[PDB]
């Protein structure tokens, strides 16, 4: 039963605050220590702190010292990890994380993770993706196959999701990882191989889908000279 | 000839918490924790997760009888409280009583 | 302070054989304080092992810890295709906490150039005042490699942007893909646009390109 | 305090054991430092977190909303009202206030109570291998490596492996 | 404001676990007991007895 | 315990003490077995049966009909009437938990402190005649016959008339 | 009882104390008498003093007036009132009963524990330069004229001063 519950991921502007919630779900909560540890997109774990409600007050990293402030809700057998020393590189996954066996009253190692709070700090606001497509052609082919996609430009925030056929086209699929423009907008690409032959029978959609903005479109990708 | 020493000891720390005890008033302790809640957010809350209902510069009789000064104000279909204003007096603009009023003001609360 | 530095920062290891990952500390190191965690991509870590040499309940046994002082070392003996992830080191003698840089392990494999795809902005979007050229990278290994982008062979230089998928379940190999992206009234102006790739399973840098037409 | 270790016998705290509430310090030949006792901390946490959450959580009170409204002919009533509202204030208040007196006032003998039986376990682990020597140290009789000094700590000193040495040295 | 409560009072909503609180008496919710108290701190750690 | 013997330095209790909450097991040559302290059982008797007393005693209700009943137009006196019997019920299930814990924990202690006590006051008597052995047993750097063994129950032991045959004993003992 | 002085080691008091609630008897060649404690007693008054000060300031009740009058046809409210005065006369009484009995076992457990504190520092300090004779009485095994009396008063007595005539008399 024992299990961290992280709150909602969150999207908030640079300058303001943020405040991740974590609830244990199992035991008298208390008696032992919750570390908060963070993650920038693709790069090392960074501990912030963490604290043991009773067995004293919290303790942080120098780092975000005047920063950052984790306090907990004894009855509620919560904690909270609040940060407001917001920039843009404070973007990243917010875990809450804890011993599971004794002595874990202090801060040790962890046992038991939350499944993450992944947090944007960015100045941009919600935008859905307009989509355009990558053709295939005589430069697009090589041998037997030849390679098409759609292109998903200028939408925020993350996530995107894309299928193709509606889901009836698997193999031979990319889906590339999102990046980050200067204009702070995302653009990923998909991209499908197929056979050379199969272009003008078979008829490929892709079916591009942002919640964020609940805009879901299905894009036609025919053949050019 | 010195010999190795080992002794008993106990944490303290910088915290500067304060408690009071039956014996001793502002006793400094390493940690403490609140048993008060002495803060709000200054705001009127769904309660229920329901919005209260809220009825400008009318009271509940000016609202529920239909005051002309109260025509602009939205009612949902439900809610969760009903706030007013101190200076929420469009009431009866005809002049009388208006019986049973407050026991129709609970009636009507929730 | 007490930092921790873990050598190598990949680890290219196919499967059935035996990975020892390091990671060594700025200072001694209490007694055996120092954890080793896994994590797997969209996951949370997994803690490996605790104490020094502690295998944590779940863990399976080819998994071993060992090391004391400023030296420990993390062996895999025997690595399942489960086993390819970042490992994470961590140390708790004393606080703050700090975590290795990490050792990602993945698949080696045989060396796989890329098919090398190029593609000229839609009608779409040229209507809408900007240009994306995508040049796409397919199926190949190791992951290095270097994108350059001319335009009528000039060296572009600041308006690229890469991202790279993961390891293939499958056939393990990469892909990658670049994109130009220019004001309609640039990329009006130029004829040829080319991205020239150098990877090492491609004897010479092979360079797709089109005119604009 | 009540049972005359804390502010008492050991006169000060220990602002270099970060990581305990209660715990020792040695100095031998091979180095020096301190270290928290784990187990009895532990206990003592959990004995504290029992009594936070019981304080917190056996108040376990029910939907309701206080306000009561009353016209200009309801004055008794409405008074009535009040009667209960300030009754319960006064109630609640005396209760809470002594409460927490009398529990802040247990908690610390409850300290003082773990950190006597600390040195308790160690006196009576050593008896005359080493020498009582006030503020809750003892000086061995004999050479105590870290080994011994871990022996110690977790309560499995041999007393015999040193009484030759120590009666030597005694006398 | 568009916010979420479980305890309304006529100055400020509060959002707490506490069993106690002093911010008025008249409250609408699952709440705490209003005390005219101004400070219930429990402790939990030790006298605080620094070198 | 607050006061380290019980579950403390005596490990375990005796089932097969059974005529009371302290007292004492003796082995000697001509025999072995338990006796209870009988008068320090009893005080603590005393003890706990006052405390319950007061617990109970202490409550006198009158004769009350709880119940109220209330027209559809009567519903913020109903309301106010339901307020006081949940206030009411807050306060007497808040006290009475809590008095329940505090002195649960207050009669712990007590056994505990009694316990200790006596041990202290055996050891008080005994002196330098036998040896702490740990674990609540003394024992004895002399012969101690069932006569012996009774006057430090009844707390009448004489130190000086075994005192020389212990000290032979003890130096011969300790080399 | 809880600590074993009062009524325990010490079997009874001194009505010849008069100046302090504890303190010390002496008797040497320069003469013997009674004297007080100052420090332990004012500690203990403050103590208590703070005591019942809480007990009876944090009671903190406002302008009310109880009685309330109902016609004949008004007996459900005079009930529901009356339902009101008794709730809170018996949370009151049993709450202020119980609270008094608490505080009254506390109040003489902490007399007893400051005895034994003060027998005890008193014992740690003499070690083996004097014998523990029970009744709470320490017999000198060597000669303390009244500037040594004081000075184990004052938690300054010279252990090593006397030793040795000491171990003398001790053989």
């Amino acid at each position: 039963q024992v299990q961290l519950v992280q709150s909602g991921a969150e999207v908030k502007k640079p300058g303001s605050s943020v405040q991740v919630s974590c609830r244990a779900s199992g035991g008298t909560f208390g008696n032992y220590a919750i570390n908060w540890v963070r993650q920038a997109p693709g790069q090392g774990l960074e501990w912030m702190g963490g604290i043991s409600p009773i067995f004293g007050p919290p303790k942080y990293a120098q780092k975000f010292q005047g920063r950052v402030t984790i306090s907990a809700d004894i009855s509620s057998s919560t904690a909270y990890m609040d940060l407001s020393s917001l920039s843009s590189d404070d973007t990243a996954v917010y875990y809450c994380a804890r011993k599971l066996e004794p002595p874990y009253y202090f801060y040790s190692y962890m046992d038991v993770w939350g499944k993450g709070t992944t947090v944007t700090v960015s100045s941009a606001s919600t935008k859905g993706p307009s989509v355009f497509p990558l053709a295939p052609s005589s430069k697009s082919t090589s041998g037997g196959t030849a390679a098409l996609g759609c292109l998903v430009k200028d939408y925020f925030p993350e996530p995107v999701t894309v299928s193709w056929n509606s889901g009836a086209l698997t193999s031979g699929v990319h889906t590339f990882p999102a990046v980050l423009q200067s204009s702070g907008l995302y653009s990923l690409s998909s991209v499908v191989t197929v056979p050379s032959s199969s272009l003008g029978t078979q008829t490929y959609i892709c079916n591009v889908n942002h919640k964020p903005s609940n805009t879901k479109v299905d894009k036609r990708v025919e053949p050019k000279s | 000839d010195p010999g190795d020493t080992l002794c008993i000891g106990y944490h303290a720390n910088n915290s500067t918490d304060t408690v009071d005890t039956v014996l001793e008033k502002n006793v400094t302790v390493t940690h403490s924790v609140n048993l008060l809640e002495d803060k709000h957010n200054g705001k009127l809350c769904k309660l229920r997760g329901v919005a209260p209902l809220h009825l400008g510069k009318c009271n509940i009789a000016g609202w529920i009888l239909g005051n002309p000064e109260c025509e602009s104000l939205s009612t949902a279909s439900s809610w969760s409280y009903i706030v007013e204003t101190p200076s929420s007096d469009n009431g009866t603009c005809y002049p009388g009583d208006f019986i049973d009023y407050e026991e129709l003001r609970e009636q009507l609360s929730s | 302070e007490i930092v921790l530095t873990q050598s190598p920062g990949t680890l290219s290891l196919s499967p059935g054989e035996r990975a020892t990952l390091s990671c060594r500390a700025s200072q001694s190191v209490s007694s055996s304080y120092l954890a080793w965690y896994q994590q797997k991509p969209g996951q949370a870590p997994r803690l490996l092992i605790y104490g020094a040499s502690s295998r944590a309940t779940g863990i399976p046994d080819r998994f071993s810890g060992s090391g004391s002082g400023t030296d420990f070392t993390l062996t895999i003996t025997r690595l399942e295709p489960e086993d390819f992830a970042v490992y994470y080191c961590q140390q708790y003698v004393s606080t703050p906490l700090t975590f290795g840089g990490g050792t990602k392990v993945e698949i080696k494999r045989t060396v796989a150039a890329p098919s090398v795809f190029i593609f000229p902005p839609s009608d779409e979007q040229l209507k809408s005042g900007t240009a994306s050229v995508v040049c796409l990278l397919n199926n190949f290994y190791p992951r290095e490699a270097k994108v350059q982008w001319k335009v009528d062979n000039a060296l572009q230089s600041g308006n690229s942007q890469e991202s790279v998928t993961e390891q293939d379940s499958k056939d393990s190999t990469y892909s990658l893909s670049s994109t130009l992206t220019l004001s309609k009234a640039d990329y009006e102006k130029h004829k040829v646009y080319a991205c020239e790739v150098t990877h090492q399973g491609l004897s010479s840098p092979v360079t797709k390109s089109f005119n604009r037409g | 305090g009540l049972f005359g270790a804390i502010a008492g016998f050991i006169e000060g705290g220990w602002t270099g054991m970060v990581d305990g509430w209660y715990g020792y310090h040695h100095q031998n030949e091979q180095g020096s430092g301190y270290a928290a006792d784990l187990k009895s901390t532990q206990n003592a946490i959990d004995g504290i977190t029992n009594k936070v959450n019981s304080v917190i959580e056996k108040m376990n009170t029910q939907f309701t909303a206080v306000g009561k409204e009353f016209n200009h002919l309801e004055k008794r009533i409405e008074n009535l009202n009040k009667k209960v509202d300030d009754g319960f204030l006064d109630i609640w208040t005396y209760n809470a206030e002594l409460l927490v007196l009398l529990e802040n006032e247990r908690t610390l003998d409850y300290h003082d109570s773990n950190v006597k039986n600390l040195y308790e376990k160690v006196r009576s682990q050593l008896k005359n291998n080493a020498k009582e020597i006030g503020n809750g140290c003892f000086e061995f009789y004999h050479k105590c490596d870290n080994t011994c000094m871990e022996s110690v700590k977790n309560g499995t000193y041999d007393y015999p492996k040193y009484s030759e040495e120590a009666k030597l040295n005694r006398e | 404001h568009d916010c979420n409560t479980t305890c309304q009072t006529p100055k400020g909503a509060i959002n707490t676990s506490l069993p106690f609180q002093n911010i008025h008496p008249i409250t609408i919710g699952k709440c705490p007991k209003y005390v005219k108290s101004t400070k219930l701190r429990l402790a939990t750690g030790l006298r605080n007895i620094p070198s």
